[PDB]
């Protein structure tokens, strides 16, 4: 009790995506866009797919550093493209200045930046299972009211710096309330965004020799 | 013995066309022959009525909709017949394909008023396992004790009103766990009947 | 296929002896191995189902047993009407293969 | 509180923390909260719901037929029908129960379980079964008359078609109970009636179940 | 009794069709899942084909897998098995019996009672 | 399925062995119901 509740079952912020600001060699981007996705790792997916409707706001932390763990003074910009704003397309792009997209200007050699995204959804709660077609085969069960936004990350620079920056996005679920519990997924996850499984069914329980043996 | 899903009768959203016993009648769909080789069936929540009587006129010629249901399954079985059904209502029942082609056919996600026979009832056709399907609202049909199962389902969705021809809230599955058996000289196909009765329905956005 | 096969291709014993015919499976087949007795020219009757239990009419002289991957059949004392063919059948491996034969002599 | 010295533990990021952060969109008014039916606020209330056990989990038996215990006619008295350990969280028949999965999302647990049995044979079919439970100390009993001197419940499925075997206590901190189903009587039927039925077992957790030290699973 | 009888076999040129009947009675031939087993001249019983308990599902081994076509009358109490363009080394005493991977309450009558076997 | 959307009564004769179908009105002055 109080440790099996739904509020605690989804605590303990975990890594939801490892994005990388490729800036050296044959990938002189200097920026990167990471579409906010909760069901990125199977471990978190299977837990989130226990309920049908869920309502929660998230706190995002960015543990960024170079590829040899050193944290120089390089400045970074974390821009939060809201759900329904055009995303940037280059290191030097007008979108990086739009005052409607909140930005966080922190350096590599600083405590990881930590923001708090609110509950951004048209409906009352997020819908992991949406039986039906949107836009009244490649569309069944795709709810568009689950998009939380985009996190665009760039090094504030003029020319290519020559240093790849690996970022580890950490998300914490707060104020969570879940609805309509569901059976936990038993088969594998053959593809993302779909419940598609494989032909060769895998029995939930392990198979023993005889029914009367322990 | 009416399993009131989640302990909530369907109610009118406080203050839209609110129909009456003309639409709140008892739609008795076609029967389905339950055989030994039978795997199961499932009917979507409002898709099973979108082409049946008045409810098929109020749903297609509108834009918003919300209603509960009174699904009621009965099996006209003899006393020398044995078997068991699992009648469960699955909110947001999302069907999944089975790759050895990636997305479910439209006939399998909106079967109509005839239902679609399961191709792999062990996994509920949705990845999740049938063994845990009892976490949903359900009622057993065990031919040795009773052959009736009534489920009262409220309106379960995120938005108050939603479309009726695109988003099908739940799906009434009927799966035989213990297969049917009988000695020679009996009705080799137990019939299964399903009765639907929309409760506290509403509509909006005419034509 | 699992290819459960019987080791004695042909055996010969006395009218009071105790034959021991085996059927060595390759993969894990569980307790889903049967024994089918075939007449010299007639149909094929069943002896054991699920490797242990006699059928509804089989005598007491027959009996099944399991030992790891060495599913076997052992007759009590080899009475008359026994010097016929024998088969082992498993229904775990979905191809549902068979074995060889244990036509007994004397 | 103007002069302060930074005590150790500064500039550190501890994942399992309940700190605060600035809202990245102030003034924003999220979609209000309407009453959606069926909120669950505890995984215990999910465990206490009965689901099926794959008691027939055996090499070869595929499909839904793994959830069925075969009770047939020519199974002589005092013979054994089925047996399964009481361990919700070890690989076995409990691995298909809502308790058998949630208990794999945690480290320790302790409480009382229950195993409701259900007969799915003809109405005319009568008989009797012995359902015995063995504490973790002993081992599986070898004979029917050896299990009658235990904690059992004789089951006349002809009269009453479903019983419940409440497990007193099962704690996992560091050797687990066993439930056996014995053929008390034969399986008697009138003419023109099938001579092979099935038993369906359903497992749950009583209102004293507890969980501790949440952790990831092994799928 | 489970009285099954096979009939309808005989000689045929390599390449054609030759059905087979397993009309059985004395038991409910509407709930049991039957199957076909072939006894080659080498006295090695090999699985031929199977059929569900309602004539809807079918597992074809690598022996035919596209050539043999099983069926089930289920009303005239008969069992069919096609021999479309049989191969050269395909002569056998095609027995028919019960047993099937479908019919969840199976694994008990797996080839419990057999027929008689007609040659080809 | 065309008559279910009418004025009917589903009859489970296994449970209840006799029912009644009350005709609302039948007037002959000058085109009659069907059961």
């Amino acid at each position: 009790v109080n440790e099996a509740s739904v509020e605690h079952f989804y605590s303990r912020a975990g890594l939801v995506g490892v994005v990388e600001v490729k800036d050296s060699g044959t990938s002189l981007d200097g920026y990167t866009v990471w579409p906010i996705d909760v069901m990125g790792f199977v471990q978190q997916r299977r837990k989130l797919e226990l309920s049908t409707y869920m309502r929660f706001d998230a706190e995002f932390t960015f543990v960024s550093n170079l590829n040899n763990s050193t944290t120089p003074g390089m400045l970074l910009q974390y821009m939060y493209v809201p759900p329904g704003a055009p995303k940037p397309d280059s290191r030097k792009s007008y979108q990086w200045q739009t005052a409607t997209n909140p930005s966080v200007f922190a350096k590599l050699s600083d405590p990881p930046p930590q923001v708090s995204v609110p509950f951004m959804s048209p409906a009352t709660a997020y819908q992991w299972f949406y039986d039906g077609y949107p836009t009244f085969n490649l569309q069944y069960g795709q709810c568009p009211n689950n998009m939380m936004g985009h996190f665009a990350i760039r090094t504030v620079s003029e020319s290519t710096t020559g240093k790849n920056i690996h970022v580890r996005v950490y998300m914490r679920i707060k104020h969570v309330r879940a609805w309509v519990p569901r059976p936990l997924r038993s088969q594998a996850y053959m593809v993302k965004n779909y419940p598609t499984y494989s032909q060769t069914i895998t029995n939930t329980a392990t198979d023993r020799a005889s029914i009367t043996t322990t | 013995n009416i399993v009131l899903s989640y302990g909530e009768w369907p109610e009118y959203c406080p203050s839209p066309t609110r129909p009456d016993v003309s639409v709140n009648r008892f739609y008795t769909l076609s029967t389905k022959s339950w055989k030994t080789e039978s795997t199961g069936w499932y009917w979507k929540f409002p898709d099973v009525l979108n082409d049946t009587g008045v409810f098929g006129q109020n749903a297609q010629f509108h834009y918003l909709y919300r209603s509960g249901f009174c699904m009621h399954v009965q099996c006209n079985a003899s006393k020398f017949h044995q078997g068991a059904l699992l009648v469960a209502a699955i909110p947001e029942f999302v069907i999944a394909a089975s790759s050895p082609g990636l997305y479910p056919d439209f006939a399998h996600t909106n079967p109509g008023k005839d239902g679609q026979e399961f191709r792999d009832p062990y996994v509920l056709d949705a990845g999740i396992p049938l063994s845990q399907a009892l976490i949903f609202p359900h009622q057993w049909i065990n031919l040795r004790t009773n052959n009736c199962a009534t489920i009262i389902m409220p309106y379960i969705n995120a938005l108050p009103f939603d479309s009726a021809l695109n988003h099908s809230n739940f799906g009434l599955v009927v799966i035989p766990i213990s297969p049917l058996k009988y000695c020679n000289g009996a009705t080799t196909e137990v019939p299964i009947t399903l009765t639907i009765a929309p409760l506290n329905s509403e509509f909006s956005g005419l034509r | 296929d699992i290819q459960m096969t019987q080791s004695p291709s042909s055996l010969s014993a006395s009218l009071g002896e105790r034959v021991s015919l085996t059927c060595r499976a390759s993969q894990d087949i569980g307790s889903r191995l049967n024994w089918l007795q075939q007449e010299p020219d007639g149909t094929i009757k069943r002896l054991i189902y699920a490797t242990s239990s006699l059928d509804s009419g089989v005598p007491k002289r027959f009996s099944g047993s399991r030992s790891g991957s060495y599913y076997s059949l052992t007759i009590s004392s080899l009475e008359s009407e026994d010097f016929v063919d024998y088969y082992c059948l498993q229904y775990a491996g979905f191809p549902w293969t068979f074995g060889g034969g244990t036509k007994l002599e004397i | 509180g103007f002069p302060t010295e930074l005590k150790p533990g500064t500039n550190q990021f501890l994942t399992t923390d309940d700190g605060t952060s600035p809202p990245i969109l102030p003034g924003f008014e999220p979609t209000p909260l309407i009453h959606i039916p069926g909120e669950f606020t505890s995984l215990l209330d999910l465990c206490q719901v009965e689901t099926i056990l794959e008691v027939n989990n055996t090499t070869g038996t595929t499909g839904v037929s793994r959830l069925l215990i075969p009770v047939r006619a020519q199974n002589n008295v005092d013979q054994l029908c089925a047996s399964f350990q009481v361990d919700p969280g070890r690989n076995g028949p409990w691995q298909s129960t809502m308790v058998g999965q949630i208990c794999r999302y945690y480290t320790q647990w302790s409480g009382s379980l229950k195993v409701t049995f259900m007969f799915t044979g003809s109405f005319m079919a009568t008989g009797k079964m012995l359902i015995a439970y063995t504490p973790p100390g002993s081992a599986q009993p070898t004979t029917r008359e050896a299990a009658m001197l235990g904690t059992h419940i004789v089951w006349d499925f002809g009269l009453q078609s479903s019983v419940t075997l409440v497990i007193p206590w099962i704690s996992n901190t560091h050797a687990t109970g066993i439930v056996t189903i014995w053929y008390q009587t034969n399986f008697v039927v009138p003419p023109d009636t099938p001579t092979e039925a099935n038993i369906i077992a359903l497992g749950a957790a009583q209102k004293n179940f507890t969980l501790k030290l949440c952790k990831d699973t092994d799928e | 009794e489970v009285k099954l009888v096979e009939s309808g076999g005989g000689l045929v040129k390599p390449g054609g069709s030759l059905k087979l009947s397993c009309a059985a009675s004395g038991f409910a031939f509407s709930t049991y899942d039957m199957s076909w087993v072939r006894q080659t001249p080498e006295k090695r019983l090999e699985w031929v084909a199977t059929i569900s308990s309602g004539g809807s599902y079918t597992y074809y081994p690598d022996s035919v897998k596209g050539r043999f076509t099983i069926s089930r009358d289920n009303a005239r109490n008969t069992l069919y098995l096609q021999m479309s363009s049989l191969r050269s080394e395909d002569t056998a005493l095609y027995y028919c019996a019960r047993g099937g991977p479908y019919d969840y309450d199976g694994s008990f009558y797996t080839m419990d009672y057999w027929g008689q076997g007609t040659s080809v």
